[PDB]
Formats: C-alpha cells, structure tokens, sequence
RNA sequence: UGGCUCUGCCAACGCUACGGCUUGGCGGGCUUAGGUGGUCACGGUUCUGUCCUGCUUCGGCGAACACGUUACACGGUUCGGCAAAACGUCGAUUACUGAAAAUGGAAAGGCGGGGCCGACUU
RNA sequence: GUGCCCAUCACCU
RNA sequence: GGGGCAGGCUGGG
C-alpha cells in the first residue's frame, strides 16, 4: 500500500538494528530474519498493486512469521538476540502495521 | 553363554541392537509401506518399541495374512515392520543363544549353515563313511504342527529372562499348536523344535552322519534295517513329544540319490531336483518369447547360482545350445 | 489454539534443531541454508495453515514437517564433516512427531 | 506403538523420497567435490538435488497433480545438472561414469514419478 | 513496450549497482536483497513484457516501489551509511523515469 | 521441441565458464547471473512438461533476461567484463535459441 | 564448499554523510553397509508329437532327457591324529548361596564335533 | 511375507 | 491303460 508500509518501515528501522546485532555464528538465521524483515515490504507492496486477497494474507503470514523471528531471535537463537523489551517494541511497531493489514483484509472482503 | 541367558531384554531393548534390528528388518524392504512408513520417524518410533519392549507392553500386531501359490499354497502371514523389527531384535540376541546349542548337522536359517552348507554336508557325508543306505525323513505340515508349548520348553530351558520370555510369548504366544510361517522369529523356533529330533538323532540313537533342513533329515547309515529303526525311533520321538507327523520317509541305497534341499545328492554327483530344471526351463523359454531376455540374463545368474552346486554342467551346455544365453 | 498450539510446538523443534542447523558446516552450507528455511519456515506453514483453515495447507505443513524429518535422514548421512548425529536425528523426530500429532489432529478436527 | 504417523501418507512420495535419497546420496557427495569456483553452479545443483525431495513431498501431501509435474520438472532439471556436472563443469565435476550411475538413480526415480502421475492422472 | 523501460531501467541499475556494491559488508544482507532487487527488475519488466497478464506488469510495478523502498532503508540504514540521501536523489529520478515508462505502459494495456 | 534444450545447453556451455568468471566483486550478478543461465534448462523443462504458451513465454522472458545478462556483464567495469565479443557471440547462440523459441511459441499459437 | 555482518596493511572499479565504505591484492583469525533382481525352503481340459512306465525296505522313490539323469571329477564336501582346552549339550534355570533364586549361580561328570593339531591341497 | 544362497549395481578401504 | 516332457485350446493372471 503506502502507509502500512511507512509504518513497517519503523518495524525495520526497529529490527534492522537488532538483526545487525545478532553476531556472525547466527548469521544464516540473521540473513533469514533480515529476509524475512526486509522482504516483507515486498509483501505490502505487492498487495498494494495486485489487490487480490491472496497476495494480502502473504502479507499477514509474513507479519506472523516476523512475530515469529521476534519468538525466535528472543530464546530459541541460543544468545537471544532480541532482549525481550525489544520483542514487545517490536511487537507494538509490527501489531500497528497489523492493525493496518487487517482493516485493508477488511476493505477489501467487504463482499 | 553361561547356560543362563538371564537378562536378554537388556540387550534385546539396547538402542543398537534395535537399530540392528531396523536395518535388518528394512534390508530388502525399503520400497515396502511398512518401511517407509517407519522411516519417517524411524528413531522415534525405536525409541517407543524400545520402551514399549523394555516396559513389557510390547503386543504383536495382527499378522496381515495373504497366500501365494507360486512356490506352493502356503498361508503367508506377514507383520507389520514394527513387529517384524521386534521379531529381529529377539532374534539377534535370542536366536545366537539357540542357534549355537543347535548340532552342527541342522542347516537351516542359521548363519553360515546354509541350503548349500547341507546340501555339501550331505554329499560329503555321503563320501566319507561310504554310506550304503540313507534314511530321509521329513516332517508333515512342519510349522503348522509345532507345539507352541513343547516349543516353549526349549525356548525356556535357554531364555531364563523372564522378559525375553514375555516378549518370545508375545511375538508367539505359548498356546496352540502352529509355528507362523513367515516370521523370522518362527525359522529359528522350528529350528530349534526340530533340533530337539536332532539331539534324538546325535544324542540318543548316535546317529553321526545326518543332516537336517528344518524339516528335512537325511540320515546316512551302512545298514538299512538299522536306519529304519532311527527311524522309527525318530517318529516315535517326533510324534509323542513333538506332535510331529512324518509325511514322508524312506530308506533307499545311496543310489536312489538323497532329495535332499534342493539337490539329488549321491556320493560323486548332484543332480538338482526336476522341479527346479522344469521351472526353470520353463522360467528361460517364457523370458525367451516374452522380449524379456535381459531380466533373463539376472535370472540366469541367479540359478547359475543355484545350480553351481549342482552337477549342472551338461545341463548348462545344454540350456546354453537351446537358446544360446551365457549360463556360467 | 491449534495454530498458536501447534507453532509452540513447533518452536521445540526449530529450538532444538536450529542450534543443529547452526552446526552443520559451511561445507554442507547449502544443505544447511535449505535445512534451515525448511526449520525456520515451517512456521510460515503453520501460519499460513491457520489463516485459511483450508485443509490442503495444513497438509502442505504436513509436507514441510515431512521435508524436515528428510533433512534430519539427509544431515545424519551428509558423512562430510557431518551433522545432526543419529540421536539428534532421534531427540529431533520426538519433538516433530509431538508436532506431527498437533497437526494430525489439526487435519482431523478440519475434516 | 504403531509407528508415528504422518498425515497424508503416500506411498508414492514415500517410495519417491526414499529411492530418491539414494540420488541425493550418490550425487550430494560428487556435488560436494565440484570445486570451490563453480560454487554457484554446485549451490544451485544442490538446491536442484536437495530441494527435489521438498518437491516430492509436496507432491505426496498436497495431493494436487500440479506439484507431481513439478517434481517431474525438478527430476528433468536434475537431468539437466547431471549433463551440465559432466560436460559444461571443466575441471570435471563428475566422470562419465557417475552420470552414468546418477543417471540410472535418477531413472528409478522417474519411474516411480511416472507411475505416481499415471496412478494419480485416472 | 519491454525494451524501452529494460533499457531506461539499465540507467537505474547502472546507476545503483555501483552504489549498491558500496553498501558496506555490515549491511551485507541488505545489499544482496537490494541487488536482487536492482538486477532482479530486470526479469520483472522482461517477464512483462515478453507475456502479458498485467500482473507481470504489476509485479514490475510492486519490483519499482520495493526499490524505492530499498532506496529510502538504504538512506539512513545506520552508521555504516549505504546510499546517501543524494545517490536516493539520483536514483529515484532514474526510478521515475521507468516508474513513468511502466505507468504508461499500465495505462495502455489497460 | 527438446532441441530447445540441446541448442541452450550450449549457451550455458558458453557463457558458463565466463559466469563463473565474474568475480566475487559482481557475485550478485553472477549468483543471479548463473541463476539465469543455468535455470533457464528449468524454464524450457516446465515448457515441454506442459506445452502450455505461458510457460513458453517464461521460457522467451529468460532469454530475454539472459540477453540483458549479457549487456549488464559488458559494462560491468574493470578487467571483469564480459568482453565485447563473447557478448556478441553469445547473442548469437541466445539466438539461436530464441528462434527455436519463437517457432515453438507460434507452434503453440496457431496449434 | 568461489565463505566471514573480519580484522591489520596496502592500493584503486568506484561510492562517499569526507568518517569511511566498496573492491582488489596482502598477512592473521574464524571457517563394510545398502540397492536391485533371481534360485531353494498358477492351472484345467482334450489333442499332436515325444519319451517312461522302473523301483519299493511299501513309507514312498522315481522316469519320461541335465542323458554318462553327473565337467564321471572334485569342491577344503581332503586325509589322518586327538578331543585336554574352548564350544555345544545333558547334568541344571540343579548343587551351592540366600527367607526366597529373587533377571544369582556353578561344577564333577556324561555325550558330541562344531573344536583342536598336523599332512596335503586350498 | 520369512529365511538361505546367487547375480548385478553403487562406494571407499 | 497310466506317466513325463514340448506344443493345441480355455481359464487364472
């Protein structure tokens, strides 16, 4: 779209840096959260053209893994990367771009 | 082993005895449903037929019985691979603790004893002693009439493990009077039934120069009236304390040829029988004028193997002039 | 339940085998990226198979929890270096056979 | 105990799986000597070797017709790579002989995948 | 038409592709995507150009905004700086001009 | 139309050694590069699995990528390009491909 | 596994927010088992050739072409010597120990050859 | 389906 | 007369 997007950017202006923090050992798990974090932009905007309903629950599986990586980064990756503060930041930024995915599944099953 | 054997289920249940047990119990059949549905946690799943073994709440599966006639009507009751992988985890740690007090002369499913390993007993048998006679016995509906009871007065005086023994009872229950065949653990329980005519052969009666086949007991003598009272002393052992019936037997000179596993096994030859050439006769021409003529140069090996043993060299030249297929 | 149910289950998994993905050598680099994504995005399987309920994702988180089972067989042969060792292959089927009943009964209660 | 079961049992994909991780077995260990350089040749070999199992499996649960074609296409690219290890890799990749023994596994594959979208196509 | 935008887009990636290797290693991750996302384009337009479902028009469309998006991340990704917010300048206008091209193009298949 | 394959399995064969040539310096490009050349087999296999014209049109818009491959590696500066040569005499097998390509799209076309 | 979100150094595609970064060299660190087959433990009827129809200890074994049913020659299917040991087996889940053999537990001995030792061959 | 052998197939000691 | 072999023909498959 345009604003959930603008405000994922402030999920990964928040998780940016809390992936580049997760050292070099748990560096494949980084570049899949990165990937994860980061593509998920691709996600919103590929929703945004293509209006379908379809490219728009991609977009909420992606919201739900990135919740996941938070999950994850914070306990399962042995140093856990995410302080737990840093997971309910991230989950308030990521809960606001959910609240938006879900009023645009919303709009757009109307009928 | 210490004429004990009082704490199998520890080593039946150990993790690499069961994976032992997996691997034997998969060689052959990893493109079964069985296999492949284990496969998928195969470690797992030995991890909860270990402790379902080691707990004693191990209980055999139904036996999925089908039948083939191509070897003959059988009654072929399969288990599923858990139970057949139960069944070779018994009979890696039960079976060497039998198949050791079994007397040299039974050749069936034992290592190192073979079809083969008899078939050579019985010719070399044959030729030392310089038998005059032999007698040959075999025993009706072999398996189908093993005690299961009986049985287990053997599988008892050298289990002592009572645990072992609940598992043996569960993977053959100690009631009835039918051995299944098609179980791994039912090879070596009539084995070992039958080694108790065995050890009424080599034992009492001093009969030295026999050979059993599971079923099958060649037993070359010099005198034949001699050779039938082994006999009779051997049915009358067989029948009253093993529910035994002798389907056939004979006494004939070493001369008749000993019908023994496979083979005709006369001192100096050893024709195989005419069932085997027929079929396989048979077995070539059908592959012959069915365009099947390279899954006829693996079968071809195969018997080639079969017959190796056998005084198959005339009739390897001959089967080699009828359609021209390299035999040897 | 169900999804929230069958990921925390799941999250014993990927807790358990990602510090075996972690391990497998750059040698086995590509078994270990593809491990990995398998592991990781099991979750996206999960998730995606309780956004619909459509019972064909939860048999494709089916097949993903079958791919993993595969890469546990595959990283207990890889013989390079090597990886999860026949136990982790064992320790590792327990916990996504706990998460294969989850999803079994999950499949069934949508049936 | 009755072995733990997975949902969607195929025995196809099973089978598949299981005769197709002897390819992976073969060519995983030859995919693994390709040199350092033609490391992006052996990255997405190994991703056409590895990730051909993900595609059976799929085919196996998602039982959809689609996701067996797929898999075929994946056994076809597997081809491809056993023809590009051999001639197109220059230091060698694999020898003759390998795609020789590769392709023959591979085959056994195809052949239970063609029986699978034949079973699966009535 | 597909070769003019492959074309005008060739700027845009002749342009970051060079900034897009100077992304430092720390944002190694970022720059790998942000290069897929730059050569990687390229396959957008061309699959939308040698097919037609506007849906590959689309997911040209959706390719575009995502590296505007990796732009405006990359301006002002942390210290290790990656794209400064001139070489963003730049390369949105080069980014507009084939935004222009594939809005065109949207407008007239539609 | 298999000769598609054979008459492509020698553009790889021709610009694969001078792939794996582009150092790691350009290693996205090469990455996506190689993905382009090599996974082009995939897109002609998914072609003749089907004949289905969509897919005949991805199997054209990799060739067309491929041919932007070539153009991208030619400015791609520094004693690393692809020279101006092997561009051309690339093209041509490209060609040779694409024309096999175009008869098997109209074959489809006007069935 | 053409790594490293990794450093020191030196350069220059370059990019710089002028700090650096990128990139390149240059050191250091981190990096037998299995598979597949195939032997051994589908018939029914008349017909046309083709051969057998023998044996029996009465259980059965055959035969009818593997045709010298046999590579008419042996397989280590060898020959001796032993049988102490170990193995097997009975003794024995006995004696013994101990309330109880209870997932302890012998042996003397008896029987084997499976074992042993040579020879010759393998 | 069970075992015993045979062949062939990979793969290094 | 019976019997085996290889072909007739019909089932199984």
């Amino acid at each position: 779209q345009m604003l959930i997007v603008e405000r994922y950017e402030r999920v990964i202006s928040y998780l940016y840096p809390i992936a580049q923090s997760i050292p070099r050992k748990h560096g494949v798990a980084r570049e899949m959260f990165l990937k994860c974090l980061l593509g998920q932009v691709e996600l919103f905007i590929v929703a945004g053209k293509s209006n379908q309903v379809s490219k728009l629950y991609a977009a909420d599986a992606g919201l739900a893994m990135l919740r996941f990586w938070l999950r994850f980064l914070a306990g399962i990756q042995k140093p856990h990367a995410m302080t737990p503060h840093q997971v309910e930041t991230a989950q308030v930024l990521i809960a606001e771009v959910g609240r938006i995915l879900g009023s645009w599944i919303a709009r757009v099953n109307r009928k | 082993m210490g004429k004990r054997h009082r704490n199998l289920i520890d080593q039946i249940t150990t993790w690499e005895n069961l994976l032992d047990a997996y691997r034997k119990t998969s060689h052959g059949k990893r493109r079964t449903w069985g296999y492949l549905e284990f496969k998928e946690y195969d470690l797992a799943n030995l991890l909860a037929l270990q402790a379902e073994l080691k707990a004693g709440n191990y209980e055999r599966g139904p036996y999925r019985e089908f039948l083939v006639y191509e070897p003959k009507p059988r009654l072929i009751s399969a288990l599923e691979f858990k139970d057949r992988l139960v069944q070779h985890a018994l009979c890696n740690i039960v079976a060497p603790i039998f198949e050791a007090g079994l007397l040299p002369y039974t050749y069936a499913c034992r290592p190192d004893k073979g079809t083969h390993a008899g078939v050579c007993h019985v010719q070399a048998e044959l030729r030392r002693t310089r038998a005059t006679h032999f007698l040959k016995s075999d025993f009706s509906k072999f398996f189908p009439s093993i005690d299961r009871a009986a049985l287990y007065a053997m599988i008892d005086k050298k289990i002592h493990c009572a645990a072992t023994r609940r598992l043996l009872r569960v993977v053959l229950p100690d009631e009835g009077v039918g051995i299944p065949i098609g179980s791994l653990t039912s090879q070596l329980f009539a084995n070992v039934y039958g080694g108790a005519v065995d050890r009424l052969l080599h034992d009492e009666l001093k009969q030295r120069h026999w050979a059993r086949y599971m079923d099958d007991i060649v037993v070359l003598g010099d005198d034949p009236e001699e050779l039938r009272a082994v006999f009779y002393r051997l049915r009358d052992f067989a029948s009253e304390r093993l529910g035994l019936k002798i389907s056939h037997w004979q006494v004939a000179p070493v001369s008749r040829g000993i019908n023994f596993l496979g083979y005709r096994i006369w001192p100096t030859h050893k024709l195989l029988r005419k069932s085997s050439v027929k079929r396989a006769k048979r077995k070539v021409a059908n592959f012959i004028k069915h365009g099947e003529d390279e899954s006829l140069q693996r079968f071809l090996a195969s018997w080639s193997g079969h017959a190796q043993w056998a005084d198959t060299h005339n009739l390897f030249t001959w089967m080699e002039e009828q359609y021209g297929i390299a035999c040897h």
